[PDB]
């Protein structure tokens, strides 16, 4: 593989970062959402509204049906598709085809709302209908002779880069800080503390790892559990100093508009445990990442029931290394994460963990 | 799913010799699983050998083994095979099966004059 050829291989902002993938014989080009929060390679199989193209299995001579379907259901929506096998080519990075599993969607509800498929890059554990259905990245690692590592940069806050097989040095400056993967399903990592404008929230660190704290390129916003979300909102409102935001701004039902004072809004830092448990490092997002333009703006953080989801709101500030080989997630500040001549993210450390508990995951 | 794999059929052969590797599978629906052979020698990089689709019709090979090695499977017997012909000293490695991120312990192939 060539890692330089994978630079700028993603398009979009916004509406998701998608990779160009060629499927079947002869190849059919599809636009595929890069999703580190799921583990199925699934594409559109029928026309549908809101999509331009789709994978026609009947036009691929190499396509083979497994003779079973898969139904995936989420909170908001769902889909059902035929499970098959076919040859796939990633032109930006590789020059050979790979045999992989593929789900071809024949029906869905609230799923397709520029991409026409999803590339699940999480672990075998989450694959449906079971973990025996070999994931795309497991097929690629084996068949392409690449290390069990990929890294992602989002430049939409300018597309992005998915480097399959390693780390590209030109995509970051400064040090990479690694946090352990606590559980291999989603990219679950341990959050120790949340800090708003220098002030730590007064919560038990178990509140941040509710069911799980995960790094998910397929989630748009920084999703926080309700209690944590309420604490962040209160801390942002207190630290802002200017006349107060609407409740509709916090809940996402109303936009806040200006003809904007970035200096008046606080920084949001997330502390992650280092591979050495005595130390931690923080990933910091400036106001420009969580007060998102739509000049009118929407709030880039939302509540959740289960899971603290480190979505695109945060990932747009950092080059994120999914080091599956060494069971860790790396973070470095993105040079492309710059708005109006100001770096919109920071990374720093080390910091002591002697106050907090040794295991914040329940 | 506990994907269990056990390879057999390796050995010490001369240059131009032959082996038939096999791999027994259990704990999953072998007839629906993509199967892959990989090789690994000490001090060298991991090398993909060949992949076979679940029904056996689709097969792919590395350029280093093309025309010499043949991959196949018997889904009724839950067994993957690698027929190895025209063996060279550079084919010396542990050969192992992989499926869905799991692998077998492998079987040693040694080619020496
Ligand atoms: C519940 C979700 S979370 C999940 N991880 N995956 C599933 C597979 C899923 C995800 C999406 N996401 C997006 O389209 C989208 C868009 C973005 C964006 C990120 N992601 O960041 C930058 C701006 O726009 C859509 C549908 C979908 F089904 C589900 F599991």
């Amino acid at each position: 593989a060539n890692f330089l050829a994978m630079v700028d291989n993603l398009q979009g902002d916004g509406r998701g970062y998608y990779l160009e993938m060629l499927i079947g014989t002869p190849p059919q080009k599809l636009q595929i959402l890069v999703d580190t929060g799921s583990s199925n390679f699934a594409v559109a199989g029928t026309p549908h509204s809101y999509i331009d193209t789709y994978f026609d299995t009947e036009r691929s001579s190499t396509y083979r049906s497994k003779g079973f379907d898969v139904t995936v259901k989420y909170t908001q929506g769902s889909w059902t598709g035929f499970v098959g096998e076919d040859l796939v080519t990633i032109p930006k990075g590789f020059n050979t085809s790979f045999l992989v599993n593929i789900a071809t969607i024949f029906e869905s509800e609230n799923f397709f709302l520029k991409w026409n498929g999803i590339l699940g890059l999480a672990y075998a554990t989450l694959a449906k209908p079971s973990s025996s259905l070999e994931t795309f990245f497991d097929s690629l690692v084996t068949q392409a002779n690449i290390p069990n590592v990929f890294s992602m940069q989002m430049c939409g806050a300018n597309g992005g880069s998915l480097v399959l097989g390693g780390i590209e040095p030109s995509l970051y400056k400064g040090d990479i800080w690694y946090t352990p993967i606590k559980e291999e399903w989603y990219y679950q990592i341990e959050i120790l503390k949340l800090e708003i404008g220098g002030q730590s929230l007064n919560l038990d660190c178990r509140e941040y790892n509710a069911d799980k704290a995960i790094v998910d390129s397929g989630t748009t916003l920084l999703r926080l559990p309700q209690k944590v979300f309420d604490a962040v909102v209160e801390a942002v409102a207190r630290a802002s100093l200017i006349p107060e935001f609407s409740d509709g701004f916090w809940t996402g039902s109303q936009l806040a508009c200006w003809t904007t004072p970035w200096s008046y809004f606080p920084k949001i830092s997330i502390y992650l445990r280092d591979e050495n448990s005595s130390r931690s490092f923080r990933i910091t997002i400036l106001p420009q990442l969580y007060i998102q333009p739509m000049e009118c703006y929407r709030f880039g953080i939302s509540p959740s029931t289960n899971a603290l989801v480190i979505g695109a709101t945060v990932m747009e500030g950092f080059y994120v290394i999914f080091d599956r080989a060494q069971k860790r997630v790396g973070f470095a500040a993105s040079p492309c994460a710059e708005i109006a001549g100001a770096a919109v993210s920071e990374i720093s450390g080390p910091f002591s963990t002697e106050d907090v508990a040794s295991n914040c995951v329940p | 799913a506990q994907v269990q794999l056990q390879e057999s059929g390796g050995g010490l052969v001369q240059p131009g010799g032959s082996l038939r590797l096999s791999c027994a599978a259990s704990g999953f629906t072998f007839s629906s699983a993509i199967m892959t052979w990989v090789r690994q020698a000490p001090g060298k990089g991991r090398e993909w050998v060949s992949t076979i689709g679940s029904d056996g019709s689709i097969t792919t090979y590395a350029d280093s083994v093309k025309g010499r090695f043949t991959i196949s499977r018997d889904n009724a017997r839950n067994t993957l095979y690698l027929q190895m012909n025209s063996l060279k000293p550079e084919d010396t490695a542990v050969y192992y099966c992989t499926s869905a991120g799991r692998r077998g312990p492998g079987t040693q192939v040694t080619v020496s004059s």
